[PDB]
């Protein structure tokens, strides 16, 4: 079988403030060998991967001391000391075990921390001359929403939708999701969302 | 010091081979299994192969994906680490990494955008946004390949502005959302860097 | 935008040309005449004349009975003027088709303003202004 490995797939970690993000190994990972073995990988968004800390505990050279780590058996804690304005990426809990590697994990989306906003529901008719040129493109645009974990309705359904998400920036520290709606000639004649920002659907139409 | 710099991007379609090297510099190259790393742009990351150390001998296993299409191969006295493409198909639109371990991917490579897309250059379809009643944007639809910069106010408003990530499409073309959020007529221009279509925009509700 | 300007513009000599003197303003202003006027007026004893035929080839001629710098200029060609401001589309337009204004940056300099301006309006329309008004040199040197 193939050993599952799972995190808090979402760290919303905040400058100056300690986290830990755990780990799901449904074998055992400890060795007979007394090491435990699974690697610590962090992508940097726009850079490549880093390794931070292997055979469960020990760190790598070259990344600073904050990245600490250890675990049971099966269950494992990678104890980030702090996190900066640099501490910002996606973490993957990677099990060195059972070669082939294939499957890095759904990595964790490790995020600047802060209190929960409202997302700007803008509905976006398509331009006439867009409707003229053969295409159309309504557009649900949501912008200053955090965290990212809604996704843009289409009604009167859905199907035709494709996610433009941003990444964080760094003195507003939000997110803007961009649901594109492809569409074509005749079926031109809403958009809802589901964020944790507010409870009941806000419903806005072309 | 070591470093893994990569080459070997480029444009290519279905169904053809391209060309990946690992330069391998400030270490011993014959030690270390040399391993090939594929990123799905924005998800998640998928591993293709390895080759296994000279000293070790082995063998050269790859992903259950890449059977009988990628093959890797090393040499020491020329320092290079190869990852031959064959029988590309759409999939294969990622940028690799390059690897130092076949299970230890202690270094990686910068990443070469491998893109493998049955679209042409060409310009885009730059289509505005009117204001229901707000925010200000222009869609820059039917665009290849991907570079891009979209600014506003022709590069004089920089608050607020959202400059969206690609938009995949099934047809191998790109499109992008640059959108500003201020109250008021605004300029948004594209430039498409390979075909030289620079397309000036006014917008109003 | 120089090549397509010069290459437009190379048909217009025959007509009139332009000049290049170190003349105090108030003096060559008072006598200029008979369509003659300061193209740019680099100082306060230095100035660029644009004007006609017969009589800029005079005006350095004006300039060589008070003894002073005399260059006519071999480039004579066409600008600050109507002769040129007549062509709307080749000398006003096709010459800067693309453009992409930059912001604050390091603060350039333009002219024919008189002042410091962003540089978002560096194109077509600058080489128009250019061709119909004034440089102001010397209201810009004052203000640098």
């Amino acid at each position: 079988d193939v050993v599952m490995t799972q995190s808090p797939l979402s760290l919303p970690v905040t400058p100056g403030e300690p986290a830990s993000i755990s780990c799901r190994s449904s074998q055992s990972l400890l060795h007979s060998n007394g090491y435990n073995y699974l690697d610590w990988y962090l992508q940097k968004p726009g850079q490549s991967p880093q390794l931070l800390i292997y055979l469960g505990s020990n760190r790598a050279s070259g990344v600073p001391d904050r990245f600490s780590g250890s675990g049971s058996g099966t269950d494992f804690t990678l104890k980030i000391s702090r996190v900066e304005a640099e501490d910002v990426g996606v973490y993957y809990c990677m099990q060195s075990l059972q070669t082939p590697r294939l499957t890095f994990g759904p990595g964790t989306k490790v995020d600047i921390k802060r209190t929960v906003a409202a997302p700007s529901v803008f509905i976006f008719p398509p331009s006439d001359e867009q409707l003229k040129s053969g295409t159309a493109s309504v557009v649900c645009l949501l912008n200053n929403f955090y965290p990212r974990g809604a996704k843009v309705q289409w009604k009167v359904q859905s199907g035709n939708s494709q996610e433009s998400v941003t990444e964080q920036d760094s003195k507003d520290s939000t997110y803007s999701l961009s649901s594109t709606l492809t569409l074509s000639k005749a079926d031109y004649e809403a958009c809802e969302v589901t964020h944790q920002g507010l409870s009941s659907p806000v419903t806005k139409s072309f | 010091e070591v470093q893994l710099v990569q080459s070997g991007g480029g444009l290519v379609q279905p169904g053809r081979s391209l060309r990946l090297s690992c330069t391998a510099s400030g270490f011993t190259f014959g030690d270390y299994a040399m391993s090939w790393v594929r990123q799905a742009p924005g998800k998640g990351l998928e591993w293709v192969g390895f080759i296994r150390s000279k000293a070790y001998g082995g063998t050269t296993e790859y992903a259950a994906s890449v059977k009988g299409r990628f093959t890797i191969s090393r040499d020491d006295s020329k320092s290079i680490a190869y990852l031959q493409m064959n029988s590309l198909k759409t999939e294969d639109t990622a940028v690799y990494y390059c690897t130092r371990g076949g299970t230890l991917f202690d270094y990686w490579g910068q990443g070469t955008l491998v893109t493998v897309s049955s679209a042409s250059t060409k310009g885009p379809s730059v289509f505005p946004l009117a204001p229901s009643s707000a925010a200000l944007g222009c869609l820059v639809k039917d665009y290849f390949p991907e570079p891009v910069t979209v600014s506003w106010n022709s590069g004089a408003l920089t608050s607020g502005v959202h400059t969206f990530p690609a938009v995949l499409q099934s047809s191998g073309l790109y499109s992008l959302s640059s959108v500003v959020t201020v109250p008021s007529t605004y300029i948004c221009n594209v430039n498409h860097k390979p075909s030289n279509t620079k397309v000036d925009k006014k917008v109003e509700p | 935008v120089v090549a397509l300007r010069s290459r437009v513009i190379a048909t217009m000599p025959g007509n009139k040309g332009m000049a290049s003197i170190a003349a105090p303003a108030g003096e060559v202003r008072a006598r200029i005449g008979d369509r003659v006027e300061i193209a740019a007026v680099n100082g306060p004893r230095s100035v660029v004349v644009a004007g006609d035929s017969d009589e800029l080839d005079r005006l350095v001629a004006s300039c060589t009975t008070e003894c002073i710098r005399a260059k006519r200029l071999a480039v004579d060609y066409a600008s600050h003027s109507s002769h040129v401001e007549t062509i709307r589309d080749a000398l006003h337009a096709e010459l800067g088709e693309d453009f992409h204004p930059l912001p604050g940056f390091v603060p350039f300099f333009s002219t024919v303003t008189g002042r410091w301006t962003q540089p978002d309006e560096l194109d077509a329309g600058y080489w128009y202004r250019n061709l119909r008004r004034t440089v102001r040199f010397a209201d810009a040197v004052r203000a640098l």
